């Protein structure tokens, strides 16, 4: 997974050479924004059920035709379905803010999105509706740099479904 | 007029072997003015060839890279080094892998054949010592063997299966180790990880 | 690569003789029932993307396993991969029937395939039950096309089967 | 081997696309074609025996050194190897035209045939006299699209023994 | 473009080689079924204003949200995008038609769909609907092989979108 | 890679129409002399060998320069070249034929031929001497197939030589 | 590759849930001494050289009989690349520490090289003794800095130890 | 490579001491025959296409089966291939016989020929039979070089016999 720490060790290895103090300040810098990056990971954790439950209703207001039968967001398994993808989204952002790097997401999330949303014909505009819900929510939540950690690694998601 | 005995057509052999795609390798080359139906054959022939038969998802796609290969301003010799030096390339063929693993897998992907010697060992892993990475890359695309068989608009192919020049005897049943089959893949993505097919002990 | 009038010359060539009448004659069999043969062959690719769809949604729903965390589909990189290899079965299968022979399947798809899945952790019987679903759409297609004259097709469908059956054999 | 089949469906390949109407329509053409090519195929398989005969023959009117002492024309073992080439020669154009391709004529004749011939001393223009002498006797045998096949086939080897 | 002429001369260009009868009966199944793509592809021009009309009407009652207000189908300028879209397709399906092979079809619209459609939020479903559409009515003007002509390209594009 | 078919649909699609019935009519015409253009084909590939043997025989009878000591020809390895690129030229001219469209020939063959010529002081005008001996020799297999259908081949003939023309044009 | 954080992510990935708090705690601890780790990282890379170097002389003394003709570092070639392999390993190790794993040890580093040691003919005891050398002059530089803030480094000094544990146990 | 006199020097080196007066004196002896061993070298290379070739018509000849339809040597390709290895073969033993040592031979020849061999099907048997009747027609033309100095070359013919009788029996 692509983090700060991992990412300066690959340099490394490939010129075959021991770490220098470039790659320590960029270490230092991660461990800085650690501590901002903890604190919107445990809100967003903690209001996980609620976030999840308020976005996919997000998305039924602004799609209204999904909820009417015949229709993707119709039927139990198919409600079902959504509250667990919005709740991985949830989970992989977490992660990255914990990780210092956007590779949890780009790993588990981003990479195949394109052919398995062309495949199983899942809309990206519903995820990227359900997502910027979430943005407003964690707004309330969060301030400062915990905030501006939060809305980059949702805006990466964002920018990758769209 | 009687058959012989034993009996076996021509091609039995590539057939038992799995090899008859590649025995005799179609060899691709981009030709100038090229269509874009032209330009895209290039492409798959190089992931397939450079990363192993090993899936590469949309995201991962070069993109920029191909930008130029489609314009002319750089040759299939050039866009195949661009390859093997991306993160693409390094992520499952070398963080993972040790170098014995790595350059064997060079051999494959860029040269088309097996490593003859335990003397191809010894130098490519004392390039990357002295001078990293991009060098030792660079070593291989700028090779006597590749510019006289591929040169600059021919995408390697599997060389192996059929005898070379300098070819040791060795070769050919290092190759039959490196190779899985159409469906095979040089994968990081295993129970078991990256793990070397040829060993010292068999150089 | 092999057809079946390349692997019968091949045979004759093994007994050093010419093709015999009763060769040549099962041969020119194959030449009567080669539009339909065709029209099979167009069956399956004009309703490609449906057919891989289909079985799709009929694995995940069957093994509910496979999508959750710790399943082999997931997460979106291996499902990705599970839909990317679903496809090429189909395109070799579909190889095979214009063919008339079962060899471009075996040497090109089906060769490797087994080793591959065991060192991934692939489940090989969810593999081969992913295209035995496919099997079954695609005899449908083939059976109840759109303006194709109504004939018996049915040793068309059976040879379809057979190579269906082939692949699902070797993945397991 | 190459045919009409086997080439549509390597080229599907190489661009890893399935088979489409393109590729439909040229493997029409071969279907359209076997039974011409089936009644060459037929004919020359009936007439192989005195086919084999006389292009022997005329190989040996036509150098007459060959038969004297020391010379490859000379003895039954060589006689009997100029018999047997020809007959491989007849036998790999019949395969051609029922296979619907040049194909196994180019496997077991033409691919090695210049370093073999360079080894064994044998000269390309016996064959070729040979090859001729099949031709005008075809011609009397067939006419229309089954002699055009026919010719075809012959031409190709005596091209490639050019 | 991808045509049987072109995929004919362009392998045996790769193997460095004349043209041989295998490549000559591949082109002759090409021009076997010129008379029968010539006329679907007459037919299809001759309808192709009211095909273009009912497919997008089509669209509109499959999804009847897009003519609201603020959406997709709304405007006549959206409107009018549609219909230059749905005539696009069926001029490069009667171009195929001429051309004898999917090429044209491959280099107008194939190449650089999914990220146009992205960029554009432009739906597959929109344009596999106008599609459907007419491949129904098609089946009413056209029968035999100008109908399996027809119904090929048609396909085609739908498996692109999908 | 072009051919006729593909040229005109290029055309109408620059005017953003549908193909013309004009335009149909002329590539109707194509089809309905496609057999002949078919034995055209057939008579220079069955006769290459002889195509190339006849016309290398004329050049360097004319032309006893080429073969003496300091000639383009005159080491056997430049010879051997000579006659390579005869075959590649009679190669690409043969593709252009079935074509029906001259492209194939200027795109892969002749650009930038001159230049490489200059470069390497082959001289143009001779090459393009063999290539117009070469048309010679080829045109007549054309015009005298063995057991074809006897009719009138002459606008195939005049095709023909028109991309002979083309080649020797550029190379000059 | 894999860091302290990214196998407890990994790890809760499996289990299909959020980070739990036992683990967030575990997490911020390391946050917590990332200064102290990054100042011991430190002292390895600047005293690398002199680690190698003290290393190199103390095991030459030990064992008289690998610099002697028919030892495996007895011509120039082979003392060199014994050299070459303990920087390879001291590198490996000090990148472990800064991740907090010893996976990037494990996955490059120590894969293989206990079956290319015996190939080559390498004595594997004497290389595991040159890691134990490395080790303690190591972990006197991380343990006796200059300018340091006085603290308690041994949890980090402990981490050392089993990277060069873990590297000793594979080779030998 | 290994040449005699290199494979002296590697031996005194193992040692770790000054090459011998007795070790000398067998270099110089080497030296002293050498214009003989130039001669012999020679004898293969001036007849390497008639060594061959004679060995392919006895090989043919005893072994009718090769080149029968199904045979290994059949058809054109495999004979061909059939050829070119007799002809590697010889290279291997000729370079041997200059160096005075066999190292090259089994270096680069010798090893991993049995496998691929097995791989292929090919009957190592008759591969074999093909080296002995090589040496048969080498060994001939070594003992009856033309205008040479006459003198015994005894020891040069069985040192050449004993190469090829080590290719035989790897090979086998
Ligand atoms: C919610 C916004 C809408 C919705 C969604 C919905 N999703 C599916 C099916 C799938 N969703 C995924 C997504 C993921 N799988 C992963 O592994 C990851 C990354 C960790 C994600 C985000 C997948 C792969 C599927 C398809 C296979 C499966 O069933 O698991 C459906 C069902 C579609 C079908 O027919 O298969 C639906 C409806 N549901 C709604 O109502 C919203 C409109
Ligand atoms: C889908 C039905 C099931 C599934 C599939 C799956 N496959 C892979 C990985 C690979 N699949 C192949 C297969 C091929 N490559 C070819 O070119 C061919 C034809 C010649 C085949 C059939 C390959 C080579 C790979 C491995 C290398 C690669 O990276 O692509 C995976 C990924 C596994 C992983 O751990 O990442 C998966 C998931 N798995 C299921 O569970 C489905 C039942
Ligand atoms: C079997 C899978 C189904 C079926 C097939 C079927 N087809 C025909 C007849 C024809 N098929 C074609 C089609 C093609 N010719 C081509 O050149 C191509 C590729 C470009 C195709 C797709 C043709 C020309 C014919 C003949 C004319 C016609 O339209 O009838 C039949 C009739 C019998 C025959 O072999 O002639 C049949 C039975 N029909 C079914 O009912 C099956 C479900
Ligand atoms: C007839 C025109 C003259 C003639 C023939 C002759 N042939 C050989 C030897 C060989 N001929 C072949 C040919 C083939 N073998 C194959 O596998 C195929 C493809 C299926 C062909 C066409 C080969 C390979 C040989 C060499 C091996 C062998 O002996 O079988 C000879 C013997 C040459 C020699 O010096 O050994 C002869 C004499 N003889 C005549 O009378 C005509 C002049
Ligand atoms: C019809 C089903 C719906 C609709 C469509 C619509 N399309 C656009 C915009 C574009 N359409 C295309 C497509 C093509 N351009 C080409 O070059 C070709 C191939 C030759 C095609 C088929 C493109 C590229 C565009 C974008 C650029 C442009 O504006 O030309 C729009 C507008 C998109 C926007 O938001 O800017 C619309 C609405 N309109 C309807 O009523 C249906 C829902
Ligand atoms: C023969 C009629 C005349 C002749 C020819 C000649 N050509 C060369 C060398 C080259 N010719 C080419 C041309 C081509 N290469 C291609 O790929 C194509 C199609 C695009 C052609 C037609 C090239 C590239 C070379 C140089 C590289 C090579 O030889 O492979 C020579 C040799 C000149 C030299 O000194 O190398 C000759 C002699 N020369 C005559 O005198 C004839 C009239
Ligand atoms: C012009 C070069 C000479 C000529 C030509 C001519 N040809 C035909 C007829 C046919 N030619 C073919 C040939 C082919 N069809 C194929 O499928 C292939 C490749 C596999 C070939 C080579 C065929 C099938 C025909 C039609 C049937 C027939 O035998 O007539 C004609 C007849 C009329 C027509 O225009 O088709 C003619 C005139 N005739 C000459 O005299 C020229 C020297
Ligand atoms: C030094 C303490 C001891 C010693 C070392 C020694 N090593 C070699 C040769 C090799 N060592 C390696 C090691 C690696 N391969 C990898 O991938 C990695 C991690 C990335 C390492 C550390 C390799 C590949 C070789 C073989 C290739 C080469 O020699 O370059 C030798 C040389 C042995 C020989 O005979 O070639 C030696 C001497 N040997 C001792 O005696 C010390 C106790
Ligand atoms: C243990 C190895 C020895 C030790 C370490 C120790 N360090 C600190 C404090 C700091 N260490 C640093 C160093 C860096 N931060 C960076 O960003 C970089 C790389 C670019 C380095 C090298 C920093 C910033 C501090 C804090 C400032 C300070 O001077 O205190 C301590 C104090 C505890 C803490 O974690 O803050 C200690 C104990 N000291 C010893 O006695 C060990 C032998
Ligand atoms: C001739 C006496 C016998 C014979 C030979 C034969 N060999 C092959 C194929 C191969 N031969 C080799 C051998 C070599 N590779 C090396 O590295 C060396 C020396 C270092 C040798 C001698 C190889 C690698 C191949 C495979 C590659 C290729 O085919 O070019 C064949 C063909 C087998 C096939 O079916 O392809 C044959 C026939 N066979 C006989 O019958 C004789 C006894
Ligand atoms: C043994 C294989 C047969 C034989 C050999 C033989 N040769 C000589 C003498 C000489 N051989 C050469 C030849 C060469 N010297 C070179 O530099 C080269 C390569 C460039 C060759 C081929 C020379 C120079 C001599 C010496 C001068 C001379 O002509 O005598 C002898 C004589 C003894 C000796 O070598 O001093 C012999 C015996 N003669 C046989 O009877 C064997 C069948």
């Amino acid at each position: 997974m692509k983090t700060v720490i991992t990412e300066v060790i690959a340099s490394a290895d490939s010129q075959g050479r021991f770490l220098n103090n470039t790659e320590l300040q960029a270490a230092n810098g991660r461990f800085q924004r650690a501590t901002a990056s903890m604190e919107a990971a445990r809100a967003l954790t903690s209001n996980a059920d609620s976030l999840v439950k308020g976005a996919v209703q997000e998305v039924y207001n602004k799609f209204p035709y999904l909820t009417q039968p015949g229709q993707m967001g119709y039927g139990d398994t198919n409600q079902a379905k959504c509250a667990r993808d919005i709740s991985h989204y949830l989970r992989f952002i977490t992660y990255s803010l914990v990780a210092g790097g956007t590779g949890p997401l780009d790993d588990y999330i981003v990479a195949g999105l394109r052919e398995v949303n062309r495949t199983f014909n899942l809309s990206p505009s519903w995820y990227i509706e359900a997502l910027k819900h979430i943005k407003g929510k964690v707004g309330s939540q969060l301030s400062g740099q915990p905030l501006t950690e939060a809305n980059a690694y949702i805006d990466y998601c964002i920018n990758a479904l769209s | 007029l009687r058959p012989a005995v034993g009996g076996t057509a021509e091609a039995a052999a590539q057939k038992q072997l799995g090899i008859t795609a590649v025995a005799p390798a179609s060899v691709v080359e981009l030709r100038p003015n090229a269509s874009e139906e032209d330009l895209q054959g290039v492409l798959r022939a190089v992931y397939r060839q450079v990363l192993g038969n090993t899936y590469v998802m949309e995201s991962e796609r070069p993109t920029q890279a191909e930008s130029l290969l489609r314009n002319g301003s750089i040759s299939v010799r050039e866009f195949v080094r661009r390859i093997a030096k991306s993160d693409l390339y390094k992520e499952r063929f070398f963080n993972k892998a040790s170098n014995n693993r790595f350059i064997e897998l060079n051999f494959k992907h860029l040269l088309g054949r097996a490593p003859y010697n335990h003397g191809e060992i010894q130098e490519h892993f004392g390039l990357y010592h002295k001078a990293g990475y991009d060098v030792e890359i660079d070593s291989y695309i700028d090779s006597d063997e590749y510019i006289e068989t591929f040169g600059e608009n021919i995408v390697p192919y599997f060389r192996g299966f059929k005898y070379q020049t300098n070819q040791s005897a060795g070769g050919f049943p290092r190759m039959v180790k490196l190779w899985g089959g159409d469906a095979g893949s040089d994968t990081d993505r295993g129970k078991n990880g990256q793990r070397t097919l040829v060993t010292t002990k068999d150089l | 690569m092999q057809d079946a009038f390349t692997k019968a010359i091949v045979a004759a060539d093994l007994r050093g003789s010419f093709l015999s009448e009763q060769e040549l004659n099962q041969l020119t069999n194959l030449v009567k029932e080669s539009n339909k043969r065709l029209d099979a062959v167009n069956a399956i690719t004009g309703n490609a993307a449906e057919i891989i769809s289909d079985a799709a949604h009929k694995l995940f729903a069957e093994q509910t396993d496979l999508i959750r965390p710790g399943g082999n589909a997931y997460p979106n990189r291996r499902m990705a991969a599970c839909l990317r290899d679903m496809e090429i079965i189909l395109r070799y299968v579909s190889y095979a029937l214009l063919a008339g022979d079962a060899s471009v399947l075996e040497d090109r798809c089906l060769n490797g395939l087994k080793e591959t899945y065991v060192a991934l952790g692939t489940p090989t019987r969810s593999v081969a039950r992913a295209v035995q679903l496919m099997k079954e759409t695609a005899i449908g297609y083939v059976n109840s096309p759109s303006g194709v004259t109504r004939g018996d097709c049915s040793a068309l469908v059976n040879e379809a089967a057979t190579y269906f059956d082939k692949a699902a054999a070797s993945i397991a």
